[PDB]
């Protein structure tokens, strides 16, 4: 196994680059959420790419959960609480998280 | 005057980082502070950021 890479702060660009990478690979798109799954992702990214796993967070409350870090372009969408990863390019241009919960900023 | 080499593989996700395989050699372009240095591959010629701890001096091991 290859060892841990150095830590680096998240950036809009990086967030976007990754959003797109994971969409391109498909994989994540349309997969059901789970703390364990999300942790799996956050790990891979933190170890492989050195980005601390505080970034991939989403708004609270019943309904669609919007991403907190600008340029992470996946939201969590109920399906029928019970949620599935969903990509949304608009989220690269709109900070829905901040529009709905500006108290975080 | 100072050359480093890939101890391990690395593959990037961001366009600004430099993917490589073990043995790929590097000239260093930016040791600003960020442990992610800017580097140029002596195998491809491409330039981008890499994790500093993946590479070693061509004088040590």
């Amino acid at each position: 196994v290859r060892p841990q890479v150095p830590l680096r702060p998240m950036t809009y660009k990086a967030a976007l680059d990754i959003s797109h990478f994971l969409k391109e690979k498909g994989g994540l798109e349309g997969l059901i959420w789970s703390q364990r799954r999300q942790e799996i992702l956050d790990l891979w990214i933190y170890h492989t790419q050195g980005y601390f796993p505080d970034w991939q967070n989403y708004t609270p409350g019943p309904g669609i959960r919007y991403p907190l870090t600008f340029g992470w372009c996946f939201k969590l969408v109920p399906v029928e609480e019970v949620l599935v990863w969903r990509f949304d390019s608009k989220l690269a241009f709109h900070h829905m998280a901040r529009e709905l919960h500006p108290e975080y900023y | 005057v100072t050359l480093f080499v890939a101890l391990y593989d690395y593959e990037a996700i961001t366009e600004d980082d430099l993917s490589f395989h073990k043995g790929e050699k590097f000239q260093i372009l930016n040791s600003s502070e960020g442990d992610w240095w800017e580097a140029r591959s002596l195998t491809t010629g491409e330039t981008g950021y890499i994790p500093s701890n993946y590479v070693a001096p061509v004088d040590s091991i």
